[PDB]
RNA sequence: CGAUGUCGGCUCAUCACAUCCUGGGGCUGAAGUAGGUCCCAAGGGUAUGGCUGUUCGCCAUUUAAAGUGGUACGCGAGCUGGGUUUAGAACGUCGUGAGACAGUUCGGUCCCUAUCUGCCGUGGGCGCUGGAGAACUGAGGGGGGCUGCUCCUAGUACGAGAGGACCGGAGUGGACGCAUCACUGGUGUUCGGGUUGUCAUGCCAAUGGCACUGCCCGGUAGCUAAAUGCGGAAGAGAUAAGUGCUGAAAGCAUCUAAGCACGAAACUUGCCCCGAGAUGAGUUCUCCCUGACCCUUUAAGGGUCCUGAAGGAACGUUGAAGACGACGACGUUGAUAGGCCGGGUGUGUAAGCGCAGCGAUGCGUUGAGCUAACCGGUACUAAUGAACCGUGAGGCUUAACCU
RNA sequence: AAUUCCUUGUCGGGUAAGUUCCGACCUGCACGAAUGGCGUAAUGAUGGCCAGGCUGUCUCCACCCGAGACUCAGUGAAAU
RNA sequence: ACACAGGUGGUCAGGUAGAGAAUACCAAGGCGCUUGAGAGAACUCGGGUGAAGGAACUAGGCAAAAUGGUGCCGUAACUUC
RNA sequence: AGGACCGAACCGACUAAUGUUGAAAAAUUAGCGGAUGACUUGUGGCUGGGGGUGAAAGGCCAAUCAAACCGGGAGAUAGCU
RNA sequence: CCCGGCGAGGGGAGUGAAAAAGAACCUGAAACCGUGUACGUACAAGCAGUGGGAGCACGCUUAGGCGUGUGACUGCGUACC
């Protein structure tokens, strides 16, 4: 069982689950929209909208914990610059979850994720 | 929740004095024998609190007869009487478990002052 | 004499003033609202039909809510039945408080049990593992032996095997009433009721007197 | 741990007696594009409940 | 918690030091042995004349566990020595006459009043 | 003999009663206590280790007892491979020898993805004669059924004393089982701290990667026992053994033949749970559908258009629900999930700066910084307008009313 | 006794308990001196016995991390 | 017999830690091992952690746990020294 | 100095698990031994079946050995299925 | 010529005596697997038949009478070598 639980395992263990949060976050916010499984959608709005909390407020300590989250200072330029003042009056629900059918290699069930306010 | 806290907030006893692991405490406790409640004390050296509330408990380890008698105290029991911290402690981990066995001279805990 | 609905709201403990720690559990009472009196001339047991609480007005039916409008009584959040003991009537539109219960001591809950899945035999059913070592291959779990050499050569009835555990109809009998919180319609009982936090709980008071 | 006949083909066809697909229901129609799509799934053109939710 | 094949502290001047419990007592199948009850052991470690003597075989109480007996508030009282105090085999009260570290409330009795009028300290 | 693997263990058993504990009697060479024996009674219960492959047995120490057998000496498409029973090797022994020894000793491959029956689960179909939604009823079936100890009665009855009751009650255990995480814990590789080596971030600072989660110390939720609630009944009925009552047959007598009683953990119950596929498909309550037409093989018939209800299904968000299904909650009217906000929690005083100190470092800012599943909120995101299914008053036969 | 049938020989050790081992005893069923005898430091993935340490071996398991099992899509055997 | 965890001889020997061609992280260099995508039952495989107990387990401490570096101190029986 | 020590490679194969329609007609995993020598290995060379070779175990002599494989006698023979 | 990926494969169109000779090409059996019709089939126990036989469907017909297909129910019945 997994009673009042959390978390997705996603068929891989924590360093690359880890580390692919990274990158799947890295990725998204370069481009606020890509394309992946419905799974790592609805997990990602764990992740990525949190860091966009964090956005909210550039301290040079926060500049160090984003860099701390993705080694990537480009991110880190594009949340602060950008999506902190942009996002800045949300409550929450930075992002819009599209299901958008099926995989063709493999019958997977993709998903666009994307952010509100993309336009 | 709503009503749960509602029912432990009319149960938590006010006077609860305040610290930190690592103090070296004295706690009051009743001992009740025929008719006779005796306050018998206990004191020694607090390696962990577990903080819920009115659920709230901690624990007190002592070196009595030259063996470590350790007593944990839940923190709202009426049982026990007061609490009295007899001196603060300098640590910094939040639980004293190694503090279990670390006696003589690794027993000493030096006293916090800020 | 008839029990009452109750959902589980949570346990802990109740100090008493003498230093006893009583773990009880919170369960509210809310106004158990009689719905339909089952007879004899009509139905031939006297029983209430009761319901309390309330459910969204889009979801509840048209076939739920005339039985309701029949009554003439606010659509619960679900229909319970109590078998009438003797010399003990009601009304329809009557609702029922936790103050029924001032004066027991020892009452019975009945509740669905958690849901623990697909349980392991030795899990379901208490058995013992074999050797985790000293040449075991591919049994450390396994029940073994199940049955006979052909003289009653099939596996029986009722055998002791996998499956689901929990998630069912439980009752704990004789558990001590502690406080009865009309004002905030509550009850405190000391004992681990069955089921999860939130779960709708039966309160009878003892079976066995 | 092996068949001590042969099974029927009535039996395969008993064993494939709940085997069968399911078709879809209803189609949600997109109300600006005009077209047809899964229920809660975008369009093939990036239509969903009407709005154009991607230049794809 | 003391089960059979242990380890235990001979707390008091028997003239013991180490023992082992081979039987829980006090009804069949009883896995585990806690304070205020009563176990028959060995001893496999006496001083070099005493009361006792290695191997003999005899009951005892056990006084101290280290896994710790709990209270009504649910305080638990625990040690870090699982230790006991022996006894008589037939009249059932002990041997020696200097209780050595400190016992509970739940050793007091009308069976054990004697051994907590001996001991140095009543938790 | 075109293969039916066996010793012992293990894991799971189940049956018998020719009954070990427990239950009820009868007699005693049964004061009591303790027994003896026989009868009734199979509901439950009915050791651990030393030894040896064992079984057995011996022993130690428990229990209330440490029942006996049936089951391929139950149980290898469940396990173990120690014993036995391959090839290697040796002694004792025998045989000239090759060799052999219910002589010994050392070593010595345990295959099988379940078609069926079966069993534990969980579904689908159809049916229950308009459709739907609930409440049930309860046929049947299952669970459950142990006991110690202490005290009271009372050191009383008994007994010369010693000793020591019946009956009746209480309290507390053990063993088991159920519920459960409030507590005590464990876990908690998603939270926090520590630390080694190395690599990288221009560099320091500060991080991260990798080293069994690198090595640790902790630790939330959950899950968990060792943690802690509850259970074993009482009662009823018919009884077994057995004790009787009155009482003939048989002037007596007689528990029986007429009639009447008592009588046990067995039985039926009484407790819990399942349960209308209980085809014998039951009951109650609610809700919904009140169009036109042709056709012929008139028929409980064929079709057309109209209509599509109750509702159900599907979809999405989801669950302390879950292999999948099924089940539950929500779908904008909306707290369903996620985020967010506040909390709490744990971790333990961040970073940055300042300070002291050659520096390591320490102090200040600072219970700081952070915080997983949590508590309370918040529609901010995602839960769509639809569409779908299911229709259009429900056969015959009586009767029984009412017209 | 790697040899003793009887045989769990007897005694001692050890253990609470020892059909094992250890030391005696010789009654050597059926030891025996180069098919060597009796010793022997060292040696040994050698046999047996005992202790300390050590711990899920066990009591009595509990939780978590991965890999399958299960769902879907593509593929697609087997023995019988 | 395979685009098969097997076997195959020689040569080359970066950095840091390190006695080392041990490992451990890397460079150069080369990869990501030809179904995925979920779900997160039992059971199995491989692991990690464990209250109290410490071999009782068992045929048997099998396996696991544990020990482990250098320098120094210290070190028995016996010995064929 | 050493059929010396520890220990990689190397050379083994001791234990356990796995695997047993396998990754594989004997391997993987975890520990194991030897690891300057009675070592290991490359390229050849030689010994032929009642023969070889064998620190011997009927061991080995092309996934085959109490008498290699192939062809022939040969449609051996079969009181047997 | 049309579908399709410029495919594959098909559909036309033409050929030819014929393409039920289209090159995976005389003839196309059986096993096997379909698709359609008929009738049976969701309270019913067994070498699956047989014997009896309700009904439906359906041909002759004079739907009389029967054929044909199905087999409600039921008696009997444990393959073969
Ligand atoms: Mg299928």
């Amino acid at each position: 069982m997994r009673h009042r639980k959390s978390g997705r395992q996603l068929n891989r263990n924590s360093s690359h689950r880890q580390a692919m949060f990274r990158n799947m976050a890295g990725s998204l916010v370069r481009h606020e929209i890509i394309k992946t499984t419905l799974p790592k959608a609805k997990e990602l709005r764990r992740v990525v909208e949190p860091l966009i909390t964090l956005a909210k407020t550039d301290s040079v300590a926060n500049r160090r914990l984003a860099f701390a989250r993705t080694r990537d200072n480009e991110i880190v330029a594009k949340l602060f610059n950008e999506l902190g003042p942009r996002f800045a009056s949300r409550a929450g629900g930075y992002t819009r979850i599209l299901k958008c059918g099926f995989r063709a290699g493999d019958n997977a069930p993709m998903a666009y994720i994307e952010l509100v306010d993309r336009s | 929740s709503n009503i749960i806290k509602q029912l432990e907030q009319e149960q938590m006893k006010q006077d609860v004095p305040s610290f930190r692991p690592g103090d070296t405490v004295e706690v009051k406790v009743w001992v009740v024998e025929g008719s006779k409640k005796r306050l018998q004390a206990f004191e020694g050296v607090v390696i962990a609190i577990r903080n819920r509330g009115l659920h709230s408990a901690f624990t007190v380890r002592k070196i009595s007869n030259g063996e470590g008698v350790e007593r944990v105290f839940q923190t709202h029991s009426p049982v026990v009487d007061s609490i009295s911290v007899k001196r603060r402690g300098a640590v910094r981990k939040a639980k004293l478990y190694y503090l279990r066995e670390r006696t003589g001279k690794a027993a000493r805990i030096k006293e916090r002052l800020n | 004499m008839i029990g009452l609905v109750g959902k589980k709201v949570g346990m802990t403990r109740i100090f008493t003033e003498d230093g006893v720690s009583i773990p009880v559990t919170v369960i509210e009472v809310e106004a158990n609202r009689v719905t339909q009196v089952k007879d004899l001339a009509n139905d031939g047991y006297r029983a209430i039909q009761v319901t309390t609480g309330a459910k969204k007005a889009n979801r509840v039916t048209k076939p739920e809510a005339g039985h309701f409008a029949k009554a003439g009584v606010e659509a619960g959040r679900g229909l319970w039945e109590f078998r009438l003991a003797e010399g003990e009537e009601f009304t329809v539109g009557q609702s029922i408080s936790v103050e029924l219960f001032a004066d027991v001591k020892k009452v019975d809950v009945t509740g669905t049990s958690k849901g623990k899945g697909f349980a392991g035999t030795v899990k379901r059913w208490n058995f013992r593992t074999q050797d985790a070592t000293h040449g075991n291959s591919l049994s450390h779990r396994v029940p073994g032996s199940i049955g006979q050499n052909q003289t009653p050569g099939k596996v029986f009835k009722g055998k002791k095997m996998a499956g689901q555990m929990g998630n069912e109809r439980v009752t704990v009998q004789s558990l001590d009433v502690v406080r009865v919180d009309a004002e905030r319609n509550l009850l405190l009982v000391k004992g681990a009721v069955p089921g999860a936090t939130g779960s709708d709980l039966i309160v009878k008071p003892a079976v066995k007197a | 741990a092996v068949q001590q006949n042969k099974p029927t083909r009535s039996k395969r066809g008993m064993r494939r007696s709940h085997d069968a697909l399911t078709a879809v229901t209803s189609l949600s129609v997109d109300k600006t594009s005009g077209e047809k799509h899964l229920r809660h799934h975008i369009t093939a053109d990036g239509y969903y409940r009407g709005r154009k939710v991607i230049a794809k | 918690m003391i089960q059979e094949q242990t380890m235990l502290n001979v707390a008091d001047n028997s003239g013991a030091r180490r023992v082992m419990c081979i039987k829980v007592l006090g009804g069949s199948h009883r896995r585990y042995a806690g304070v205020g009850d009563i176990i028959k052991i060995t001893i496999k470690e006496a001083i070099p004349r005493g009361k006792v003597k290695k191997g003999d075989v005899l009951k005892a109480v056990v006084v101290r566990t280290k896994k710790g007996v709990r209270r009504p508030d649910g305080s638990v009282i625990r040690f870090d020595g699982n230790a006991c105090v022996l006894l008589n085999n037939n009249s059932e009260q002990p041997i020696g006459t200097r209780i050595f570290g400190p016992v509970t409330r739940e050793l007091r009795s009308e069976k054990f009043m004697k051994i907590i009028s001996l001991a140095p300290e009543v938790l």
